């Protein structure tokens, strides 16, 4: 199973000695950006182009012998055995990119500075394999899908008030050398995308009184609109960090996991009439039923397993004890009185 | 169309138009299951609709009317297995599998698990791909 | 009940040929604005004019017609039925901006450029029919309405002393050109406004020693209090969010809601003497009393089922059973000490 | 004014001075009632302003001085229709609504339920305008 | 008692009526500061000085006469009765406040720009009485005092490694008018407070590569140690306000009250042995402390009263449970066993 | 025991009479930094050098002579007993640090500014005895590892993209003067860097519309990638000052931590067969079976006491409770049907 | 000095050299209080320093060697008073202070009640200064 | 190597390939001990692998081949004894830890003391240096 050995290594790293493997890979990677930076300016500029040429020649050979081994190695796996199995790995979007880029490093060594400067910046989207950190950030985004919508939606509102009104008090006013700053609609909008992402420039200052009040309350209230997704976002992150640390222990859940599997099977099995599940006639209609229930009440009590710690278990809890306590009470009470 | 009539009232044996707690255990008893107070009381609770501790025509058949093979519930049954699997490759050995399944939870018995394990592992080697059973059931 | 049915369609989008329609209606409502702007730039001047014109004459017909059939379908509901149901729905502040921008888009029309261009920038407020955006929004801020005061008074008062010291100090200082840059406590002010809210153009710099000594125990202490409500407002939508996973279930609120509704009745049905309820002669003087404690009972148990899961419940829940559990025990004591 | 010393004394029956949970389950039965102790134990907590566990005649006045018709109160009996409104447009249908207040929570009687259905629902047609008659209760 | 009616009108306020006075007020004071902005401006200097004499005249007795009633009406409080309870009334800090600026007033009148100036903003300092957001704001801070020390430490010590570093690689770089910008350490650190702050004048650039790596370096990490304080204290202040929805009900506290007090005499009533509490002789030696566990006893159910709702009360209500049925439980077996 | 009592003045200070000395320490050599700065001002260069002379040699005394005092004190704790031991305490970073600038100074003083003006610098890392700051900051930082990196990355790699996409709309536009502003990659990424994090120096500013548009639609969104991490930090700092308040009290872990040293030593008794353990043959076998279960019961025992409250442990106790209860009201059961 | 030796073997009846909840119990049943396991059961944890469930001789010294008159614990005896002055004036009514320290918590006597409001009061007047009142206790 | 299928074999008297309550109540009894259900029940738990509550001959193979001696459990028993140190030091004085390991927790018998007294304290001072006494152990 050298194959699934081979797949470990390269699609899901957990040693230092892979972690190492990855490293130098990443500081190449890198490294190789460096150069292209430095040939842009004039006096770097011959040297760069033959240092990178033999970079470039002997990274493309390395990128492309890694592709086709990781293709091979991704075989292991039943989910991508088959040839449309591996055909179904290739449509991943992580390997048409490792694709696109080598494709386009050969094609540009066959014959263009500026194709090949952008495809040594494409090359650092290859570290990350699993693609945790957009599995993760799109979850905390999607949670919190309205609030953002509604404080980006004030603050463009605000946004586009405030500067029209500022355009319109200050499109008559002289600048100390003489060129009218806020000559137009344009400019004054790009005035007030510099303010409220706390930037300022200082390329474009009203000049009058009114305006420099009119920015004055503006800029008080409508700066925390464009600052807020942060500490939303932020807050979201540490909160759900926080719930980490009451998971519900992964060696309890296994009973669960199989009887969902059982309970599953056995309202499938119920449609053979020859079926031996049927060893433990118009009752089996009431059987179907049973296992109907039975399905859900599994399904039911499996998901309750996987989700951390709440209240709402202790209430469940105290309830079914508290009728089970009832009963055998009740049933000791009907023993007294038998005599 | 509409035969859950039959069902519906064989379960309610006393005729009150409902189906109570009392009627549902003397119907399991009536099999020999003998269940306890508890799984009758989250058997019912989990079809009850209308919250009021009893079950309703309406809503046995709106209990009947789902099906499977919807993907919400599909994921569940491929992320049960996935316990069981040590490495996620989709493979899991007919013994591990034979074990699991008499010695935990329902404890099904031995002809149960014999039909299964030929319904399944038609790759007949030591690793059974478990996807494509989930896929038929 | 078609009327209902184009009502949900104009008032309560809920579908994705909805989310279609909506989503043209204020693209195109967009595309109008960036014409706008071109308009006021002297190199677009004249062409821009006569696009906007064909399309005014489209856009100011197609919100004509929409407005009316929406007033039209409003009806649907008992809450707007009638002449005055219909003129309590015109009352809305969204229907009057869009009379009003209607009105005076035909106004424009009849007869200046100062007026159109605010009315195609007060049309971005037509996309959210519901207010959902100002209804989250306005809660949020109303829980924490004490801590915001208290910093925005504090981080204006800081200003205000920092600002006045800053000009004692700087008032004689002469710039590189030539121009006394804090010849005012207004400028002194304005130069205050610029550093707390950290936008910094860097038209106004101190220029002695004591004004950059004090500038610099200012910043680093009186910035916090500007960014702070930030940091309140997105820790209280995070938290809000949060609770969304511990709801109630709806399913189980109905029991409550129905006994509510029936002491209600029965509590207002004593007033009758003849009433059938009585059907169940000084007793009745006590039979009212019992009926008003009962719906106050109601009435605060209907408000527990709406609220998320708290500890409370479990402490009442506990506090319940242990007294039920406690007299079935002293019954059973009792029927052994009857021997 | 000042009436209610009749029947707090009427009430209290041995003459302590207060109401204490026996002595009001005890009118209760001689109603016919038959209560249990934990909606005793409710109804008079719902009403005990000093935390004692009994109940003062002052009390007793200042429960009796609330009034319904405040905003406060009448939202809630609004929210309660709108849970059975399908639609939230203010109409109901009177077989669903003469159902639920039959088969739910207190259980009217029939009498009852006719008497309520011709205070309200002066339309006549298939559905109610339970708006206006919350108003005039 | 109408000396407490004023008292409460002056000094606690809780109506809209009071609200309109207090609001009129705070208006008029800020009214009168605008027109001191107003008159260091060289143009408006001259009317400005006549109209702020007659605000100021009026402004002063109206200020004046309110202080002596406000000193009247504290003696309705036992806690300020008496002269030397009035003394220790005026002891407060708003009161010495007031009355500063009333007699600096007084003073300025009788005889001086810069002084009347500073006044006039003083002046505002008299809206808020009871010194709610002080209270708030310094009990919130005191709760997370570790952690702003921390951050501070760290990040002023980076500030201080990072200005030197950069100073000794810009020290020898010209400007392009000539001047050279970090000529010395002061300049250095200068521009140090200006970049960590994230105000950025822009009137210090560095010039070499060295510099703008390191300043780049410095940038991305060090700029988060000062934007940290706010970022702790909102999220404070949001988890201090979620606690408000959770407070035990006032009305429920009232027994444990009572119980405190009426033990604490009882075990202070003991030290004279012809009280009368002895009517319920070496056993007054155990007696003493048996009153004394019942005070401790008294002591800590008083606290736990004025808390928010937490699990230790549910663990410790099953624990007092749990014995009290388990010791029924046994009586009832012995009984059983009695035959 | 003096030599505990001085380790305890100098290492552990807890009384506000140590707090007077380190207080006074820190003071003083924060003012010996001021002189420093103030040394490199062409004005007062001359003076400062000959107080810099006087303070250094008296400090640099002052410092040694307290060095050697800590290192002696410091064999009161058996950790640092023996040669060996006291060996071991100099290891210490704290300590390291200490010796470096003692010797460098002495070194200094022996025989060259631009090395002293840095000692004069790294002293300010005495203050902090214990390392607090740092063991709080580096497991608050631990804690969130994954959230830090994800984010740092998602901004790095936007910086990259977009910088590259201004760099080319913008590389053939002169500036008013004339020097083309973004002439190479290199002064497009500066240009980046100093926008994402939002200080704006203003030296570099977009000339053409394209890209004006790209900044634009930049700013708004990847500046939000930069100020995150302080929000999350915040937030896990507010969090975990809200577990102290939860704290099982020290008092009611003493049972358990003696428990768990008890059933250790008894575990390891076992090897020796005629210890007195085993006057409480094959049955040993089982013995050490039996112990080995109970040291993992003590030890999992141990840890719960140790952790706040949280909800797992009233499930415990439910359970525990439940069972108890249960057999024992079997018990009675069965000494009623004994009949 | 150290003669709570006496009071302490008083209390350890049977000797063992510690205080259990039965030798508490059975003191207090010799005064006639007939207390709960429950009261006991507080009473021997708020003193309890070894958390062991039982009393012993130095917890006992350290028990007795606190003492009243610190701000810690009359800022306490201060809020009590707090929740029963309807303005916090610092004055509360005769009439409602007796019926509240005699109808509430411990209920005195009425011979303690007197004695107290002979001890305080001395205003004579409608209203009481309760702050010399606690400064004096 | 596997001696422990006589252990396992002579815990599992009746043979079933497992471990339950019962059996192992039974041969605790058998020594004399008599602990309780709960005892038994923490003991169980804290080896069960598979959560079904009995215990597999694999399972105690697991349970078995832990050691001791490693630095994550070491670290437990040095934080145990700092519970007791009142400086932290690392010293503490012979009759204090005689009275703690006589008379809390499992109370061990004056033998076992003394013979721990001799294998640590070497020092024989007051003070006994516990860091080295861990170690050893």
């Amino acid at each position: 199973n050298i194959q699934g050995r081979v797949y470990n290594f390269l699609e899901r790293p957990t040693g230092w000695k892979c972690f190492v493997y990855h490293f130098t890979v990443f500081l190449i990677v890198l490294i190789c950006l460096i150069f292209s930076v430095l040939s842009t300016i004039q006096q770097y500029n011959n040297l760069a182009t033959e240092t990178l040429f033999w970079m470039e020649i002997v990274l493309v050979v390395f990128f492309g012998a890694e592709y086709v081994v990781r293709l091979w190695s991704a075989g292991c796996r039943s989910k991508y055995v088959g040839v449309w199995g591996r055909l179904r790995f290739a449509r991943k979007p992580i390997s048409v990119i490792d694709l696109i880029v080598v494709v386009a490093s050969v094609i540009v060594l066959c014959v263009a500075i500026r194709g090949i400067r952008f495809l040594q910046i494409l090359r650092m989207l290859h570290v990350d394999r699993q693609g945790g950190t957009w599995r993760l950030l799109g979850s905390v985004v999607f949670i919190h899908r309205q609030e953002l919508i509604t404080t980006l939606y004030i603050g463009f509102l605000g946004l586009i008030f405030s500067s029209y009104f500022v355009y319109l008090a200050e499109k008559d006013a002289i600048d100390s050398s003489g060129e009218y700053q806020f000559g137009s609609y344009a400019d004054a909008l790009w005035w007030g995308v510099v303010t409220v992402t706390t930037i300022g420039y200082g390329d474009k200052v009203p000049q009058t009184w009114i305006g420099k009040t009119i920015a004055s309350c503006f800029s008080v209230f409508a700066i925390s609109f464009f600052a807020l997704p942060a500490g939303i976002l932020g807050s979201g992150f540490a909160l759900k960090v926080q719930q980490k640390q009451r998971q519900k222990h992964f060696n309890r859940q296994i009973p669960a996991a199989a009887s969902l599997i059982q309970t599953a099977w056995r309202c499938y099995a119920a449609e053979n009439p020859d079926s031996a599940t049927w060893k433990i006639e118009h009752h089996r209609a009431a059987i179907k039923v049973i296992r109907r229930m039975q399905y859900f009440v599994a399904k039911k009590k499996f998901q309750q397993a996987r989700k951390p710690y709440d209240v709402r278990d202790v209430i469940e809890q105290y309830s079914q004890g508290h009728l089970n306590l009832m009963v055998r009470i009740k049933e000791l009470q009907r023993r007294l009185d038998q005599s | 169309i509409a035969e859950f009539k039959e069902a519906f009232s064989l379960f309610d044996k006393d005729g009150d138009g409902t189906i109570t707690t009392k009627e549902l255990g003397t119907v399991m008893r009536s099999l020999g299951q003998n269940p306890t107070e508890a799984e009758l009381q989250d058997m019912i609770n989990e079809v009850d609709a209308d919250g009021n501790g009893t079950i309703d025509f309406p809503e046995f058949l709106t209990m009947m009317a789902r099906k499977m093979k919807d993907t919400d519930s599909e994921e569940e049954i491929r992320e049960a297995f996935r316990v069981f699997d040590k490495d996620g490759n989709g493979y899991i050995s007919a013994a591990e599998l034979r074990h699991v399944m008499t010695n935990l939870g329902e404890k099904l018995t031995d002809e149960e698990v014999d039909e299964m394990i030929r319904e399944a592992d038609i790759d007949g080697d030591g690793q059974v791909n478990y996807e494509e059973f989930v896929q038929m059931m």
